[PDB]
């Protein structure tokens, strides 16, 4: 409780309020807000691995993970699917995978042509601190 | 960590025991410039009260009948009253205080289970009592210390004397 | 003469040795012809003694009730029978008699309600105590006669400088306890039978360390209290034991009403602590939670975590609170008013108006362990300070301030944010 309560949430990136998480021809990406169920994730804290799985509301059985190819993923459950989220402020995150890749954490990130994201993939790639701005997400109600 | 065979056993610490914020209930006598003072006590049935910290499993009844076995029987003995006094006398150039406190013995009993302490009960019979001197000029701060036992304590050297309570 | 003090009861050792004026206490001089020697003896051979009592209000503060607070305070035994007795004797020299003269004498308790600056009751008891003898050469009994005026009714102390403190349990605050000893985790729930009124939770621990304790939501605000003397005597492994013992010693905590509020205090496991829930006024049911802090939030340690989630986009802000003494801390939970860009800025002064302190300024990450501090600025010097930090909008930080020089009963925290 307190510290992300299991629920429906919204995710952003910290570069633009007015997208919203979305998956698209099975990519993950930042979209225009559609108010619909594609863009709602439920996220549930699940207390044997003190860690979290993000599932899709509209596809419930579907969950975000990552591939052998550097992208975020929409999958049947796995371990992969397991996220362990650092605040950093008022509704911001970084994303980290629970089991680390080599001995160094990796992250969701997002790249910026210029603090502009339109058409990018949400990506999996090292993480180091907490002042990465890419890495930067935030999820609302 | 002591080093017993699992089971209770019944325990004698010191004489001379004395309790946390118990120093000056009495009261205390100043005296000054080289003449002297004596205070002392008696024991009705008050200095005679002895003070129970029981457990679950170590009840009042317990704890009296299982060290008045091994050790001093005290509910006969503080029937017949018994004495002590001290006689302090004052330097010549200052002043000074000087406050009774009651002694007691610590007897406790105690359960052991794998070298462990897992539970302890404690008595406090009073034996006797101690006085505290202090010389001082009106305004010399004294030290806090001096009028105030924090946590319970022996004025004399422990002990550890040992019964196992049998089956 | 600060005098800050956790508000409530208090009942202070003001000395021993008091007489009164006037000689309304003597026993009586005797003169002791050179080279004889003479006693004054109190045999007790009658136990019966009188004590003397005066207070502020009989209805609060009767003398049943501010003998009952000397029990709580020092377990005091009797109040109106002393077995224990006193003499004094003095031999004179052979050249000159010598006259020895005797009175009897109280030590000094002070009962007292401290609410929120100042006593507002008060009750002295005059415990009757051993003695007090002077010793004089003898006068020259031709020597002339002073017409001397009687003085003001009161009280003289011959014994030693003494002014010992110790606070009590409020009889009319119920205690509650915790017969499992907290370990790692443990939440509690406030019963049906407090009814919202303030009591008091007993409770120990196994393993010793740092605990954050708060309630639902920070709100109540709490205040945590050592019970002096504890765990010696009886323990039992796991479980709490009562060892009997209503002397209290504050740790730390707010009285304040309706501030939002979290302790962080160091907690030994052979000792037993009091919390002290004020009137709780709110229907809805509350809980305390005791956690374990294995982490860095042991950095506050022995201190109250203010929270201010309210602050404007810029302006002043103040958060006036009860001062702790000097060297121990008040620590402030702060998030600065705008979205978190990361890049996004707003400047901040933390000025103090009437201590002195160090400040000590960490960011807030959280994970799902627990808090993580990042330090930001270490030895903040806070009186009056010009000083400024442009810190991240959106981000959340904690000051801790230990206290230097106490100046004020109140500790007043200033947040003036600019842009």
């Amino acid at each position: 409780r307190t510290f992300l309560p299991n629920g429906n949430y919204n995710i952003k990136s910290i570069f633009s309020g007015s997208l919203y998480l979305s998956p698209v021809s099975g990519s993950l990406t930042f979209s225009n807000e559609s108010s619909a169920n594609n863009q709602k994730w439920n996220v549930e804290y699940m207390a044997e691995n003190r860690c979290f799985k993000i599932s899709n509301v509209a596809e419930p059985n579907k969950y975000l993970s990552y591939d052998n190819f550097g992208f975020i993923s929409l999958d049947s459950l796995s371990n992969r699917c397991y996220w362990f989220p650092i605040k950093i402020a008022v509704n911001t995150y970084i994303m980290l995978s629970l089991n680390k890749v080599n001995e160094l954490d990796y992250a969701w990130d997002i790249y910026d042509t210029n603090e502009n994201i339109l058409s990018q993939p949400l990506l999996l790639l090292p993480n180091f601190d907490i002042y990465n701005s890419n890495q930067m997400f935030k999820l609302e109600k | 960590t002591i080093d017993l065979a699992d089971g209770n056993y019944v325990v004698s610490r010191g004489d001379g025991w004395i309790l946390s914020r118990q120093n000056q209930i009495l009261g205390g006598s100043v005296i000054s410039n080289g003449s002297t003072g004596i205070v002392g006590d008696l024991r009705v049935n008050d200095n005679a009260i002895p003070y129970y910290y029981p457990t679950p499993s170590f009840n009042e009844e317990y704890i009296k009948n299982n060290i008045q076995t091994v050790f001093a029987n005290f509910t006969e003995a503080n029937q017949i009253p018994i004495g002590f006094e001290f006689s302090k006398t004052a330097p010549s150039n200052k002043n000074l205080y000087m406050y009774l406190q009651y002694t007691y013995i610590r007897y406790e009993i105690i359960k052991v289970l794998q070298h462990e302490i897992i539970e302890r009960a404690v008595l406090y019979v009073p034996s006797l009592g101690y006085v505290k001197s202090i010389e001082f000029n009106p305004g010399e701060k004294i030290n806090k210390d001096f009028y105030f036992l924090t946590n319970d304590k022996c004025i004399l050297n422990e002990q550890f004397l040992y019964k196992k309570i049998l089956e | 003469r600060v005098l800050p003090y956790s508000n409530g009861l208090y009942v202070i050792n003001k000395g021993d040795g008091y007489i009164r004026t006037n000689d309304k206490d003597l026993i009586g001089t005797l003169l002791i012809e050179a080279g004889s020697s003479g006693s004054i003896i109190q045999p007790r051979l009658r136990n019966t003694t009188r004590p003397l009592f005066t207070t502020s209000n009989d209805a609060k503060f009767s003398q049943q009730y501010t003998e009952e607070r000397l029990k709580d305070a020092f377990n005091v035994q009797l109040f109106n029978t002393s077995t224990s007795l006193f003499k004094f004797v003095e031999e004179a020299p052979s050249n000159k008699n010598i006259c020895i003269k005797a009175y009897n004498t109280y030590e000094k308790y002070e009962l007292i309600d401290y609410q929120n600056g100042s006593i507002v009751n008060k009750a002295e008891y005059y415990l009757p105590s051993l003695g007090y003898c002077e010793v004089t050469n003898a006068p020259s009994p031709e020597s002339e006669v002073v017409k001397t005026q009687v003085a003001e009714d009161g009280f003289i102390q011959n014994g030693p400088e003494e002014e010992i403190v110790v606070g009590v349990i409020d009889p009319s605050e119920n205690i509650q306890e915790i017969n499992t000893a907290i370990s790692d985790n443990y939440t509690y729930n406030i019963p049906g039978i407090v009814n919202n009124n303030p009591f008091y939770i007993l409770f120990t621990v196994n393993t010793t360390g740092i605990y954050k304790i708060n309630a639902q939501n920070n709100l109540p605000s709490l205040k945590i209290y050592e019970a002096i003397g504890s765990g010696n005597r009886n323990f039992q492994s796991g479980n709490l034991c009562d060892d009997d013992i209503k002397a209290i010693n504050y740790i730390t905590g707010f009285d304040s009403p309706n501030a939002k509020s979290y302790l962080v205090v160091l907690l030994n496991k052979d000792k037993n602590y009091y919390i002290r829930v004020p009137q709780t006024s709110s229907n809805i049911e509350n809980q305390i939670k005791f956690k374990r802090e294995e982490g860095d939030l042991r950095n506050l340690m022995n201190s109250s975590v203010n929270i201010i989630d309210n602050l404007n986009s810029t302006g002043a802000h103040y958060y006036t609170r009860q001062s702790p003494d000097v060297h121990d801390y008040i620590s402030y939970e702060f998030t600065i008013p705008g979205n978190f860009n990361n890049k996004d800025t707003s400047n901040i002064r933390l000025y103090t108006s009437y201590n002195q302190g160090i400040g000590t300024l960490f960011r807030v990450t959280e994970t799902i362990d627990g808090y993580n501090l990042i330090n930001i600025q270490q030895n903040l010097n806070l009186l009056n300070s010009t000083k400024s930090i442009r810190l991240l909008n959106g981000a959340i930080y904690i000051l801790k301030v230990e206290v230097t020089e106490l100046n004020n009963y109140n500790i007043k925290l200033h947040i003036d944010i600019t842009n």
